[PDB]
């Protein structure tokens, strides 16, 4: 159904269920066979409108994290095809924004990203509780997304086409409203100040992490609110060396910048109509090949 | 370079097939533009732009390019446009502010938004005797509030390096 407005709407691993999260107090989640559909799950359990979504691996726990303009993070698990409770937090400053899991290659830590002016990380350990945690005195207005990073791409560290197994750490970036991009890495047992910079004053709303399954170059395609992107690239040893260089820029407002599955493909979605699906051609630059409408 | 008509006609053809997409053939429209603009087909071009537009907006080579072909028209107005837009969008390149002075200077506007622009391009290049001559007409049929700064920048020219002849006898007339 869905008359209201929709906002995201995943898939799953194998193509058989649709998570449409949108803002019409209901989600529902159909099937894929033969091109038709057919309602299999109702879940209803927020108090606002729902936002992003996120799911995960079956083979380390069928889980799913939904957030919403309550300041309440709800999560489901899967148990012969019925989604009950799990775990359900609620009080924070500002209502909750993005929300994902971190790759198969780490384990299924969630990370919480909203302008409340710190960070809260969930991390599912066991098979039961889970452990939180607390970083504060880091953003002055708030944070705003949270992508992350995996530690199977060649561009971060030289030595993974080498019969050499990197280390399986937490990593990834953020790029809240308070003027100030950083970068967080699981060290010294905790969290603390790694990298920061400053390259603009005012909003910046998503980021897109380039998950490369075999291009040894890392990548970082950012979106701020008044349309200004920045590529940061990255192909050294151990310590990397982010750009702050420009592509296409915009005035209006650039909301999304997604990353295909395995690096492929970048699709922009603003408030301009068009998405801009970019590629690497084989000359090491950028070319579009395919537009949408909106 | 030998173009005629028959010359871009086979060009235009030899484009269309090196590409079996339509936005392909939208993305390859900075050159046709300039194909038609050749051909003398401005609304074709004008068409060709807004295809590219359509498919790669806000960029600045594109509103460059586009500024260009209205300046070397005739359109001053939609030139000047063009080239507030790409600055408004990102002011990398301060080609755009250089011809919307040139463009100012010779239309001859008598307007403080005219003379801030002119100071500011003159901050931006200090040399070029074409837009020295031409802000030194502007500033001189404005009257004492810009020769004010049209003294102020040829001493901080002095200051920097030696001036020139034509400067010098510009100033001192």
């Amino acid at each position: 159904s869905h008359e209201d407005m929709i906002h995201d709407a995943q898939m799953d691993y194998y193509g058989i269920r649709l998570a449409t999260c949108s803002s019409d107090r209901s989600v529902k989640i159909f099937d894929v066979k033969n091109g038709g559909q057919i309602l299999i799950a109702d879940l209803r359990g927020h108090d606002g409108p729902v936002w992003q979504v996120a799911w995960a691996h079956p083979m380390y726990g069928n889980i799913l994290a939904s957030c919403s303009y309550d300041r309440k993070v709800i999560i489901w698990k899967e148990e012969n095809g019925t989604w009950e409770k799990t775990y359900e937090y609620t009080g924070h400053d500002s209502s909750v924004n993005s929300v994902c899991w971190a790759p198969h290659d780490f384990g299924l830590v969630l990370a919480c990203g909203s302008s409340d002016g710190a960070i809260s990380i969930l991390t599912f350990t066991g098979d039961g509780p889970w452990e939180v945690k607390k970083i504060s005195n880091a953003h002055t207005i708030g944070c705003n997304a949270v992508s992350w990073a995996p530690s199977v791409i060649p561009g971060s560290l030289v030595d993974q086409p080498s019969s050499q197994k990197p280390n399986y750490i937490k990593r990834f970036v953020s790029g809240g409203c308070d003027n100030l991009v950083k970068i967080w890495r699981e060290e010294d047992g905790q969290w603390k100040e790694d990298q920061k910079l400053e390259a603009h004053s005012d909003w910046v709303r998503d980021v897109a992490w380039a998950p490369s399954i075999g291009l040894p170059t890392s990548t970082i395609a950012s979106c701020s609110q008044d349309g200004r992107v920045y590529i940061w690239t990255s192909d050294d040893a151990a310590t990397n060396c982010w750009t702050p260089k420009l592509l296409h820029k915009f005035n209006d407002v650039v909301w999304h910048v997604s990353w295909s599955i395995t690096a492929n493909i970048l699709a922009v979605s603003g408030g301009d109509n068009k998405v801009t699906l970019w590629k690497e051609s084989v000359d090491g630059q950028w070319a579009c090949i395919s537009d949408v409408n909106k | 370079m030998r173009r005629s008509k028959a010359e871009i006609q086979r060009y235009v053809e030899n484009a269309q097939n090196s590409a079996s997409s339509p936005r392909e053939k939208s993305m390859k429209g900075f050159l046709f533009a300039r194909l038609y603009y050749e051909a003398k087909e401005y609304e074709l071009a004008k068409r060709s732009v807004s295809s590219y537009i359509s498919v790669q907006e806000r960029d600045p080579k594109a509103h460059r390019f586009l500024g260009q072909l209205f300046e070397i028209e005739g359109n001053v107005e939609k030139a000047v446009g063009c080239y507030k837009r790409s600055l408004e969008l990102n002011p990398t390149q301060k080609d755009l502010t250089l011809r919307i002075a040139e463009l100012i200077c010779t239309l001859n506007i008598k307007d403080g938004r005219a003379e801030y622009w002119v100071e500011r391009a003159s901050k931006l290049f200090p040399g070029s005797p074409e837009i020295y001559r031409l802000k030194e007409q502007l500033l001189s049929s404005q009257g004492e509030a810009g020769w004010n700064q049209l003294f102020d920048l040829i001493q901080a020219e002095l200051f920097a390096r030696p001036n020139d002849v034509y400067v010098n006898l510009k100033l001192v007339d």
